[PDB]
RNA sequence: AGGACCGAACCGACUAAUGUCGAAAAAUUAGCGGAUGACUUGUGGCUGGGGGUGAAAGGCCAAUCAAACCGGGAGAUAGCU
RNA sequence: GCUCGCCGGAAGACCAAGGGUUCCUGUCCAACGUUAAUCGGGGCAGGGUGAGUCGACCCCUAAGGCGAGGCCGAAAGGCGUAGUCGAUGGGAAACAGGUUAAUAUUCCUGUACUUGGUGUUACUGCGAAGGGGGGACGGAGAAGGCUAUGUUGGCCGGGCGACGGUUGUCCCGGUUUAAGCGUGUAGGCUGGUUUUCCAGGCAAAUCCGGAAAAUCAAGGCUGAGGCGUGAUGACGAGGCACUACGGUGCUGAAGCAACAAAUGCCCUGCUUCCAGGAAAAGCCUCUAAGCAUCAGGUAACAUCAAAUCGUACCCCAAACCGACACAGGUGGUCAGGUAGAGAAUACCAAGGCGCUUGAGAGAACUCGGGUGAAGGAACUAGGCAAAAUGGUGCCGUAACUUCGGGAGAAGGCACGCUGAUAUGUAGGUGAGGUCCCUCGCGGAUGGAGCUGAAAUCAGUCGAAGAUACCAGCUGGCUGCAACUGUUUAUUAAAAACACAGCACUGUGCAAACACGAAAGUGGACGUAUACGGUGUGACGCCUGCCCGGUGCCGGGAGGUUAAU
RNA sequence: AUCGGGUAAGUUCCGACCUGCACGAAUGGCGUAAUGAUGGCCAGGCUGUCUCCACCCGAGACUCAGUGAAAU
RNA sequence: CUUUAAUGUUUGAUGUUCUAACGUUGACCCGUAAUCCGGGUUGCGGACAGUGUCUGGUGGGUAGUUUGAUCCGGUGGUUCUGAAUGGAAGGGCCAUCGCUCAACGGAUAAAAGGUACUC
């Protein structure tokens, strides 16, 4: 079977890059609780 | 022409087909086309707010012309085509000028047949006039309700009204449904009926048919889950089979006789 | 010409066997139905939770669905173990 | 290193997506490899990815996203115009050989091509977000020309050979050469030249379109392949001299004809069908504003530039997704020889592997198979599973039927090899010579040569000649459903769902209906032969009675009836 | 959805009647060619399904060497 | 004052007509290389339609639940008190009355079923 999580790396970063994330509101609340939670990597991305 | 195909297998045992042999069996007028991407029953929020709608071949939008405002000028017919979007044929018609466009085909049109629009046109078929021009007591189609519209009333093949009374300013038009609408004086509409008659005579053989001219399969409301659907009423509750749905009280002062 | 016929790739799993702390959190062998369409597929998007979609099984919605997942009310309440 | 086995429409070679150095060398077995390991996709060090011609990048755009003003909404925010993004598409250009342990269509050798800037020369009107052409398109199907490719023959170099014969009609290997350039053919499309005029192409127009005429009957466009140059160059079997013995250098003969032939090109071709089959940009052309001693454009020459990014490696797998070095899944391209209708099937070339535990013995029992005395379903919920037929050609084929079907019904006979018909037939292709020629890739005769079924007779060996793999069991009765088809991913594929048809009902178009606090959308750029809902489900007979209860329609006689 | 056929033997199947608990005419009734990985029955062949199992070929099972879990 | 009538007044229900509010998903022009939107002209309806508050009816479409006691008080008498003073309303004191609210110590004034899809 193929299963759920086929790699793609434009729709990865269509979906949820930070231009992505950011063209929202709630998308930059998400990157202000992960800056606030300190973590290294803050969204993906190469 | 109607013809029924023999049962060489089920799927054509039960085909009728419409076979129009004066049809161009050419491309179309590519100037005159335009792009008709398909919506499958979605909308700006991208729900299905029409079921029933999806697939279907690809067509091309023929610009058809309804208003006819090229008046006072003779025009030729060149020849007849398929408009996938009507279900009546459509005409190019060529003018003195040099300039062509789409028209709907009456039943009496056929290529070379002259035709001229405007208030100086004779009564002879596929011509322009309105209804004050028009004698009572005729046949017209793609009818007008308000002057430079374009045409809404006798669009589809074989549809025509009858112009029964003229009340001054106002006409009155017997529509297809049984219907009398009263209708300013100003507005346009064409003499004669839509040709391509025959539309009923197809059957559409199977279920091919139906799905790639763009109908999905219609589910019936027994079959659903009581969660999925009511069950006479519609799956949004509406009460139906015989229920009055015309709430308006605005074009009701247009209305003169309701459906019988 | 044929939602035609037999049958490859392709699609699915109708039967039997093995596999249930297996090679696999539904797999493998031979048979099996379609195989020019109402067929399938690569790519890119749209439809987002009392909602979406559904040739309609209460089926699917990231191995979880008669109401997904994540954080909060919340140390909800439990005459119960 | 030599044997044995497997894949070979792949278990081979390229890639796309996805990984991020796993790629090569040196070095080691601390941990990993389901055992050992000197080995590795393991540990450490070094090296490795060269682009005007590949792709990205960049111009345009579909689905779709954002959205200046604007509409709407308590706020957030939702819709949307002009515009901008958005390849899954359209736009300019390279081929052959050689080389490293790792790069090559990038490096070297040879021959080229494309887009712009600058300068010289000779002419000339240029000039658009604007107009016109093209770009620019569906399904199915037949033929012809070809080609990639393969077979045979001639030619070249070698061999005559350890178990009988093999200088002979014998055996082994090669017999390759691109892009570009010129000729332009098979084929396909279209009638051209000139003049005059027109409220059409949201202004104009020499451009398109339309209307008139005079003239010829040919011209114009597209177009695979082949032919010469590219190329007396590269490559080339084999031999020769040294080997850190892995390998390096020199040399180098022939490099032709016929047949068959593709899913690949002519072919976005041609013939038919209704389901009527994207858009824009580049490209050619016309002018508006503005300038026309300029500027700008055309044609030839010389020169400059074509930047930046990836170029290793795996890519049906040990490297991607499945927690694994997992019997699973993963899109496209090339894909040969014999038999075979075939990309099936049996064995092979090229190329790649023997799948990371084995050595003994051959107990019961388990897993997958082979055989079997006699019976042939007597075992079993149930012919479940097993067993059996299975192909070509010829004869023949019932009941019913919507006349198509049933049907490959059922049921009967020949299939191997050799000679003759025929020192290989019919058929296909088809040289040289001869004759014409509106003179070359032109037309007739001719059959050289090559390829080549099918059928009869006769003979012949075997128990069996569709001798292997591949390859329907058959008929009758009968309920269901018209049929094809889809469904509970991961126990239910069905009588269930769906279906073309049928009937009712609603909707007059700012239509009904649905998403929406509203805008605005789908319906529909459709409109009563149209769309939504309901019920049944082809076709024939048909569909009988009932309006009391609940809905729907119409009514207003008379009573009740809130806000006010 | 009682009588006869099929077998020596038939609560299944087929055909005939209706004593239709509780069929019935578009939540449709009656037949229907063809179709079906559809439900059931019968007949011809076939055979290890069985009388009744017997032997053989490969991987386990067993012994040795190296590594080395689990539920409880 | 009972009974009538021309005249000027408040006016409303209804009918015909008109445009100036209002709609125009009708047409032309501009912002504008613009199917959005706004503005200028005109035609079409027009005080209709539509919207805002209140209100009658329908409304498993949706949402939350179920499967003489009590509160309320009818009347009385009692100046007990009565929210600045004085009254009144509302409470308190004595009597009586309205429910087999009988599920009769009565949990709400107001509540029926299925799950084999279940947890």
């Amino acid at each position: 079977m193929k299963r759920t999580f086929q790699p793609s790396v434009l729709k990865r970063n269509r979906s949820h890059g930070f231009r992505a994330r950011m063209a929202t509101k709630n998308g930059r609340q998400v990157l202000a609780r992960r800056r606030a939670k300190g973590r290294a990597r803050l969204t993906v991305s190469k | 022409a109607v013809v029924k195909c023999k049962p060489t297998s089920p799927g054509r045992r039960h085909v009728v087909k419409v076979v129009n042999p004066e049809l161009h069996k050419g491309k179309p007028f590519a100037p005159l086309l335009e792009k008709n991407s398909k919506s499958g029953g979605r909308n700006n929020n991208g729900r299905i707010t029409t079921r029933h709608i999806g697939g279907g071949h690809k067509q091309a939008y023929r610009i058809v012309d309804f208003k006819r405002n090229k008046d006072g000028i003779p025009a030729v017919v060149e020849r007849l085509e398929y408009d996938p979007n009507r279900s009546a044929n459509i005409a190019l018609v060529l003018y003195k000028d040099g300039e062509r466009r789409y028209i709907l085909a009456p039943k009496g049109l056929k290529a070379g047949d002259q035709i001229q629009s405007g208030v100086d046109a004779a009564i002879k078929p596929g011509n322009t006039l309105p209804m004050r021009n028009i004698p009572v007591g005729s046949t017209v189609h793609n009818v007008e309700m308000k002057p430079g519209k374009g045409g809404q009333l006798a669009r589809s093949a074989g549809t025509y009204v009858q112009i029964v009374a003229r009340d001054g300013a106002y006409v009155t038009l017997r529509l297809r449904s049984g219907e009398m609408r009263k209708v300013e004086a100003d507005c346009r509409a064409t003499l004669g009926e839509v040709g391509n008659a025959e539309h009923m005579l197809r059957v559409l053989g199977k279920a091919g048919a139906a799905r790639w001219r763009g109908v999905r399969p219609t589910v019936r409301g027994t079959a659903m889950n009581p969660v999925d659907h009511p069950h006479p009423v519609t799956p949004w509750g509406v009460q139906t089979k015989g229920k009055k749905t015309r709430s308006n009280k605005r074009t009701d002062k247009f209305i003169v006789r309701r459906r019988s």
